[PDB]
């Protein structure tokens, strides 16, 4: 299928970049992005322009596009 | 005996996918008896942050890459001793010639060069060419006489001055864990790849600063 670069920007302005499929659910995009950062999956939250991003919506059903931006924000005070 | 006098055994094998080269030992690392042992340094949380690992490990666990990973380890000079990055050409050459000896015997898949460092003292005093534009990820030469190729990761060292913290360096533990993956024709999960990483220096610091004063 097709697939499309989103950029997936922490509090620190750390900026990930990751390649990912139209289709599929963004449960992969969240776990791999925790466990790289070295965090919980459930110490943070996923937006994409204010909607919570859930386990199982996919970047076509989110009507996400090449060069998106995704915030991610801690569920939790600092470290 | 006193620590500069100390050495570190390697850990190699045959039918190894992954060969991690440094400098020399750090003094924790020929302190301890163990490859690169923490807090000091970010490679066994890079380890299992990059799922190069199943679990996250210690520097006591060593012995346990080669197989149950393919993970072995070694580096350019036997010699434990601080500021090595500025060691004798003459030193660093014949720990060249003893290194590429080892690696022609056990023919790892990949050498993976901790830092651009020692990759670029490896080149100079081994290949006799001083790299232009090094850049970080897979190099374009292999290890005389053999189809090793050779990966440059940033260094693992808490010194390192361009990634303050393991997730600063990470990324390239992943693009090694996918380089790794597809020269065992191992199935890649091309839903999600991570193609880039940026962030902020100063910020980072901060970060890793804190974090270090954090007690547990
Ligand atoms: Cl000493
Ligand atoms: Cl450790
Ligand atoms: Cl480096
Ligand atoms: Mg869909
Ligand atoms: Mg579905
Ligand atoms: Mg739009
Ligand atoms: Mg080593
Ligand atoms: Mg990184
Ligand atoms: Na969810």
């Amino acid at each position: 299928g097709e697939y499309i670069k989103l950029k997936v920007i922490g509090q620190d302005s750390s900026e990930i970049h990751f390649k990912v499929k139209m289709t599929t659910h963004l449960k992969k995009l969240k776990e791999s992005y925790c466990q790289r950062q070295g965090v919980p999956m459930n110490s943070l939250r996923f937006l994409f322009e204010g909607q919570r991003i859930a386990d199982n919506h996919t970047p076509k059903e989110l009507g996400m596009e090449e060069e998106d931006v995704i915030e991610v924000y801690q569920e939790q005070t600092g470290g | 005996a006193e620590l500069l006098t100390k050495t570190l055994p390697d850990i190699l094998t045959f039918n190894l996918d992954i060969v991690i080269i440094g400098i020399n030992p750090g003094l924790m690392a020929a302190y301890k008896g163990h490859h690169y042992p923490g807090p000091g340094n970010h490679f066994w949380k890079c380890l299992f942050m990059s799922g190069l690992s199943e679990v996250q490990l210690n520097h006591m666990d060593d012995h346990t890459l080669p197989g149950k990973y393919g993970i072995g380890f070694t580096n350019m000079v036997e010699r434990t001793t601080p500021g090595s990055k500025d060691l004798s050409s003459k030193e660093f050459r014949e720990g060249g010639r003893i290194l590429v000896q080892k690696l022609q015997k056990y023919q790892p898949r990949i050498a993976v060069f901790n830092g651009k460092c020692i990759y670029e003292i490896f080149s100079k005093e081994v290949f006799g060419v001083k790299v232009k534009n090094l850049e970080f990820g897979l190099q374009p030469h292999k290890i005389p006489d053999t189809e090793t190729l050779c990966y440059v990761m940033p260094s693992s060292s808490a010194r390192c001055a361009q990634f303050p913290r393991a997730q600063d360096k990470v990324h390239y533990y992943i693009k090694l864990k996918d380089l790794r993956d597809q020269l065992k024709g191992i199935e890649r999960n091309m839903d999600v790849q991570e193609v880039q990483y940026t962030f902020d220096l100063q910020l980072a610091q901060e970060d890793a600063k804190k974090m270090a004063v954090k007690e547990e």
